[PDB]
RNA sequence: GCCCACAGCCCCCGCCGCGCAGCCGAGGGCAAGGUCUGUGCCAGCAGCCGCGGUAAUUCCAGCUCGGCGAGCGUCGCGCGGCGCUGCUGCAGUUGAAACGCCCGUAGUUGGCCCCCCGCCGCCACGAGGAAACGGGAGCGCUCCAGGCAGGCCCGUUGGCCCCGCCGCGUGGGACCGCGCAGCGGGCGCGGCGCGCCGCCGCCGCAGCCCCGAGGAGAGCGGGCGGGGGCACCGGUACCGGCCGGGGACGGGUGAAACAGGAUGAUCCCGCCGAGACCGCCGGCCGCGCAGGCGCCUGCCAAGACCGCCUCUGUCAAUCAAGGGCGAAGGCCGGGGGCUAGAAGGCGAUCAGACACCACCGUAUUCCCGGCCGUAAACGGUGCCGCCCCGCGGCCGGCGCGCGCGUCCCGCCGGCCGCCCAGGGAAACCGGGAGGCUCCGGGCUCUGGGGGGAGUAUGGCCGCAAGGCUGAAACUUGAAGGCAUU
C-alpha cells in the first residue's frame, strides 16, 4: 500500500537530500572521546577545516572528501 | 566537387571583373 | 521561436514586417518593382500599334507555330509579343492595325506552350478579335 | 530558468494521471496553483491534494482519482473581457457545455462560468478539461 | 539644459493582433524653478502651462528624491 | 547551471528544518558573538568563521543560535569587511590570473578565464551598488585592483 | 385622370391588344456525348494536367446535353482560399532554414514569500463628445432593393447600441510590477481648525532581519582529467654525412620505366649532424567554451564535479550592438629546414593523359610576432527550465552495508548503447526529434517552390586572397526529403 506524504525513512535516506520530501542535513555531530581524557569533544561528522582534542595541542579530525577521518586516539561515541 | 569547382569558376571571374573595374576607374 | 510576453508586442510586429517581404507573392505585389517592369504599366488592357508579325514554335513536347503580333504600347513606348486567340485569327491582324492587348492570365508569367509570352490581342481597330472569329462583326 | 511553475505542476499532473500513478508531486508550491488545484477539487478532477512544508517554496502532494483528460496554462496571462470569455471557450475548451476555463478576476481565481455569472473578466490563469 | 529639464515619461502602448504591449516613452521638457533642486531619475509632477519655450509648456509642480543608483527600472506611474 | 560553464552540478548545503539551538548546546548568543568577533579581528573571512564555529566548536547553524547570521553580527560591531567577501574573493583570483598572464602572452585559456571572472565581478558589482551595500563610485579597475585589496 | 416649374415616368382606368435568351462549356479538376464530321504534332485548343503525328472523349463544325441567367464570358487587382506569414496558428536531424564558439549591454523574461495600504497596468460600470454607416425596436414602399414611415394614434412614432474614446469618473483589486523612511503622545488652532516644522525621553510601541530556491555567486576540503601556458627534455625512425666490411646489382611497380651501381651502390655495423614527431598502451577513456588536446622533469595560474547544519541574499536567464577565441590552407615580417609535399619537372599508361601509379622537387609543414575569420566548424539538432520506462556498460566524487573486497547497493554530475510509451512523411528520436491540431515556460537566430545568384551594385572589413551584408529584371512547373519495388 505505497502512499505519498507518509514516507518509510531507512528507504527514504538513499534520495538526496534535496530530492527527498523535505531537504534534510545528511551530515550529524558526533561526540568523540580525548586520546586520554574522559571529556568528550563533538565533532561535526564533515570536517574540512582541522579540529584538536581538548587540552591536548594536536590534530584530531583528518579532512576527508566526506566523513572526516580521525587523527589522534579517538573513541567515536556518536551522538 | 563541381559546388567546390564552381565556387572556384566565381572567385576567377569576380577577380576579373573587379581588376577590369580598376582599369577604368 | 514564437517570443511571447505581456511587453513583448513590438518584436513580433518587427518579425512580421520583415519575414513577410520573403514570400514571392507578397515581393511581387507589394516590392512594386513589378509596376515598373510590367509592360502593362498597372492597366488591365493597353493600347499599342502592331510593329512586327511573327511565329513563335510552341515549347516541346507540344509542337505547332503560335501567330502572334510584336506590338508596341503607345502609353510607354514598350515592346510587347501578343498571342493572337482562336483559330487562323492572325488573318484578322494586320501590321500597323492598332490593338488593344489583354493579360495571357497568368498575371505576367507565359501561358501555356507559348514560350516567354505574357500578353493576348483582344482587339483589331475598334472590333473584338472573338467577334472576328465568330463573324459577329467584319473587317 | 524556472518561470510559470504552473506549466511545471500541470504538465506533471497530466503525466502522472495518463500513466495512472495515485500520487503526483510538485517541487514549488503557490497560491495560484492551490487555487486552480482547488478549482480542479470544485469540479472533482482532484481526488485529494496536500502540501509538505520544506521552510522553502514547499512541495504538494495531488492524490488523482484517474478523471482528468488535460490540464494548460496560458502564457502570457492575456486579460479577458466579459464579452470574450466566449471565444476563449470555443478555441480552448472541448464543447461549450463541458469543461472549465479558470481566470483570475479581482472577486478571486474562478472558473469561466462562475465569471460569466458575475459578468467580469480577468486574465487567464488556465484551462481543466 | 539652464533652469530646465527633460521630463521621461514611460508608458504602454497595447496590439490587438498580438494582444501583447508595447513599453513606449515620450520626452517633455519642463522648466525647473531654482526652488527645486532635482538629480537625474528624480520622479517630477509637471504641471501644465502656457507655451514658455518653442518645446516648454509644461513646469515642475513638485519633486519627490529617488537614490544615485537604483536601476533606469521602467516605470510608467 | 554555472553562468560561465555548461556544468548542472548540484552540490548545496541543506540548512536543518528545526531552526534551534542544538540540544547539546551549552553557550548564550552573546558569547557567540564575541567568539565571532575574534574571529573576525584575526581577519578570517565570513565564511571560514562559521565553518570554524561548526568543526572547531559546534555550533552547526549562527542564526539558530545567536538569531542572527554571521554577517549581520559583524555588521552591528562594525568588524565588516568594507567589500562583500564574495566579491572580494573573485577580484582577488582575478588578480592572481592577470598576473600569471602578465608572464605569459601566450595563454589563450588564461585570458578567457579572466573574461568571465571579470564579468562575474562586474555583475556581482552592479549588484551591490544598487543595494547600496557599495558606493555608487565603485568601479572596477583591473589598475587598481591589487590596491583594492587592501 | 393622377403626377409634374412645365412636361414626362409611375400608378389608375376605358378601348385595342402582337412573349421575346443569351453567354460560356461537356476528358479531368468541374455539372454536361466516350456522339457524328472534317483535319492529320499541321491548323488550332489548353489558367493547370494536357490534347492533336488516320479510328482527336480535347481542334473545327452540325448534334444533343450541362451551368448560370437578362445576363454570361475574359482581363487586372484586393480579399478569401493560404495554419504559403502563423498572436491565436508555421517550419528549422535529413525537404528551405540553430549564428563555429564564449562573453556581453540595450531589449525581453524572471522561483517562493506579507492578506487587508498607496501608486501602475488590470476588469466592470459610468460620464463626455458627429450623424450617416453598420447593427437593431416598430412600421405590408403591392413584394423587394428601400424609406422613416404611419394612422383617429406611448405628449403617433422615428427606441437603443456602436469613436479601445489609449484620457476622465467610480467600484473591485485576484493577477502584475514598484514604494529607501522609526512610530505614538505633548506643546499646537504653534496668527479663524488642522497640517507644519522644530523640540521634549516624552514611556506608550514584540520599536526595527519572512525565508534559505534539487536559482545563482563566494568559500572549505577531498580526490579527477591527452584542459592551457612556459622552460627543460628522452626515444627511435626518416634524412644527410663518416669509418670499416663484402662484392653486382639496386630502386620502383599493377607491370614497367626514369633518376642510383666498380667514384664499390643496395646491404651490414659503429659513429656524428640536423630538424620534425610523440609509437605499441590508446578506448562506446577522459578533459576543454568551441576550434582542439598524448615524451621526460619541473614551474605557473586555473576548471568542472562531489562532499558539506560554510557565507551572501535574487545578485538570475536569453541575448542586437560591442569585445575576445577560432582547424586547415593562405598572407606579412623574422627564424629554421629532416620528412611529406599544391606548383614545377620527369617516367610509364591511353586515341589523347598534360590525371590517377612511380621518380625528383619549390611554397608550405615546424618555431616567433602579427593578419585572415573560414570548414560536411556536424551530433547536419541554439540556450536556460520542468516532467520524463525500464534495461545495460563506462568515468569521477560521496554515502550505506557486510567478509573483505579496487565486493554489494544506492546518490549526484557527466560519457554512451538498447528500447516501452509517445512522436514523425518516413529514415529514425526516445536523457527527445516525447510530454504539441486536446496546439501558449522563457529568450535569441534563421527559413517561406526551383533557378537567376551568393551574381550585380552600394556599404564596411582585409596587405591581399577575400570575408560580412546583399538584389532585381527575367526564366520555369517543377526542385527537394524519406521509404518501396
Amino acid at each position: 500500500n505505497v502512499d505519498l506524504l507518509y514516507p518509510d525513512p531507512v528507504e527514504e535516506q538513499r534520495k538526496h537530500k534535496l530530492k527527498r520530501l523535505v531537504q534534510g542535513p545528511n551530515s550529524y555531530f558526533l561526540e568523540i572521546k580525548c586520546a586520554g581524557c574522559q571529556d568528550i569533544v563533538v565533532v561535526y561528522s564533515h570536517a574540512n577545516t582541522p579540529v584538536f582534542c581538548p587540552g591536548c595541542t594536536s590534530q584530531i579530525s583528518i579532512p576527508t572528501g566526506g566523513k572526516c577521518a580521525f587523527t589522534s586516539q579517538v573513541e567515536r561515541y556518536r551522538q | 566537387m563541381r559546388a567546390k569547382w564552381a565556387k572556384k569558376r566565381m572567385r576567377k571571374l569576380k577577380r576579373k571583373r573587379r581588376h577590369m573595374k580598376a582599369r577604368s576607374k | 521561436s514564437k517570443t511571447s510576453g505581456l511587453y513583448t508586442a513590438r518584436k513580433l510586429r518587427t518579425v512580421r514586417r520583415v519575414n513577410r517581404w520573403a514570400d514571392k507573392k507578397y515581393r511581387k505585389a507589394h516590392l512594386g518593382t513589378w509596376l515598373k517592369a510590367n509592360p502593362l504599366e498597372g492597366a488591365c488592357m493597353a493600347r499599342g500599334i502592331v510593329t512586327q508579325k511573327i511565329g513563335i514554335s510552341a515549347k516541346q513536347p507540344n509542337s505547332a507555330v503560335r501567330k502572334a503580333v510584336r506590338v508596341q504600347l503607345t502609353k510607354n513606348s514598350k515592346k510587347i509579343t501578343a498571342f493572337v486567340p482562336r483559330d487562323g485569327s492572325i488573318t484578322y491582324i494586320d501590321n500597323n492595325d492598332e490593338v488593344l492587348v489583354a493579360g495571357f492570365g497568368r498575371a505576367g508569367r507565359a501561358v501555356g506552350d507559348i514560350p516567354g509570352c505574357r500578353f493576348k490581342v483582344i482587339k483589331v481597330a475598334g472590333i473584338g478579335l472573338l467577334a472576328l472569329f465568330l463573324r459577329k462583326r467584319e473587317k | 530558468v524556472r518561470i510559470n511553475v504552473l506549466r511545471d505542476a500541470l504538465k506533471s499532473i497530466c503525466n502522472a494521471q495518463r500513466i495512472g500513478k495515485k500520487q503526483v508531486i510538485v517541487r514549488p508550491s503557490s497560491k495560484v496553483i492551490i487555487e486552480f488545484l482547488q478549482l480542479m477539487q470544485k469540479n472533482g478532477y482532484i481526488s485529494d491534494f496536500a502540501v509538505v512544508d520544506n521552510h522553502r517554496s514547499n512541495r504538494i502532494v495531488v492524490n488523482l482519482i484517474g478523471r482528468l483528460n488535460k490540464a494548460g496554462v496560458i502564457s502570457p496571462r492575456f486579460d479577458i473581457p466579459a464579452n470574450d470569455i466566449e471565444k476563449w471557450v470555443v478555441n480552448l475548451l472541448p464543447s461549450r457545455l463541458f469543461g472549465h476555463i479558470i481566470l483570475t478576476t479581482s472577486q478571486g481565481i474562478m472558473d469561466h462560468i462562475e465569471a460569466q455569472h458575475r459578468q467580469i473578466g480577468g486574465k487567464v490563469i488556465g484551462y481543466f478539461y | 539644459m539652464q533652469r530646465s529639464i527633460i521630463v521621461r515619461r514611460d508608458y504602454l502602448h497595447f496590439v490587438q493582433k498580438y494582444k501583447r504591449y508595447e513599453r513606449r516613452h515620450k520626452h517633455v521638457a519642463a522648466h525647473l524653478s531654482p526652488c527645486f533642486r532635482v538629480k537625474e531619475g528624480d520622479i517630477v509632477t509637471i504641471g501644465e502651462c502656457r507655451p514658455l519655450s518653442k518645446t516648454i509648456r509644461f513646469n515642475v509642480i513638485k519633486v519627490e528624491p529617488v537614490s544615485e543608483a537604483a536601476k533606469k527600472r521602467f516605470s510608467p506611474f | 547551471g554555472r553562468m560561465h560553464s555548461k556544468g548542472k552540478g548540484i552540490s548545496r548545503s541543506a540548512i536543518p528544518y528545526t531552526r534551534a539551538p542544538a540540544p547539546w548546546n551549552k553557550y548564550t548568543p552573546e558569547d557567540v558573538c564575541e567568539q565571532i568577533c575574534k574571529l573576525a579581528k584575526k581577519g578570517t573571512p565570513p565564511s571560514r568563521i562559521g565553518l570554524i564555529l561548526r568543526d572547531q566548536f559546534a555550533i552547526g547553524q549562527v542564526k539558530n543560535v545567536t538569531g542572527s547570521k554571521i554577517v549581520r553580527i559583524l555588521k552591528a560591531k562594525g568588524l565588516a569587511p568594507e567589500i562583500p567577501e564574495d566579491l572580494y574573493c573573485m577580484i582577488k583570483k582575478a588578480v592572481a590570473i592577470r598576473k600569471h598572464l602578465e608572464r605569459s602572452r601566450r595563454d589563450k585559456d588564461s585570458k578567457f578565464r579572466l573574461i568571465l571572472v571579470e564579468s562575474r565581478i562586474h555583475r556581482l558589482a552592479r549588484y551591490y551598488r544598487q543595494a547600496r551595500r557599495l558606493p555608487p563610485t565603485f568601479r572596477y579597475k583591473s589598475d587598481q585592483a591589487a590596491a583594492l585589496l587592501a
